[PDB]
């Protein structure tokens, strides 16, 4: 039920919220919304055992 | 009034004034114009 963000295309402000979950794109080939192998979810959810 | 923000789709500001009882509403929420 825990989630934090791995790609942002830029840092961050000081005290600054995200919560505009789009396709991170790591190359120049375009997502437009679908994660293939160059686009990846940026959120990842924590493990906790 | 203004309505300040980026990528008119996720967050944005909103100054709505002069409700003439004087109100200065600054909500922030996510907001999609026109």
């Amino acid at each position: 039920n825990y989630l934090y963000r791995l790609f942002r295309k830029s840092k961050l402000k000081p005290f600054e919220r995200d919560i505009s979950t789009e396709i991170y794109q790591a190359g120049n080939r375009p997502c437009n919304g679908v994660a293939g192998p160059n686009c990846y979810s940026p959120l990842q959810s924590y493990g906790f055992r | 009034g203004w309505i300040f923000g980026t990528t008119l789709d996720s967050k944005t500001q909103s100054l709505l004034i002069v409700n003439n009882a004087t109100n200065v509403v600054i909500k922030v929420c996510e907001f999609q114009f026109c």
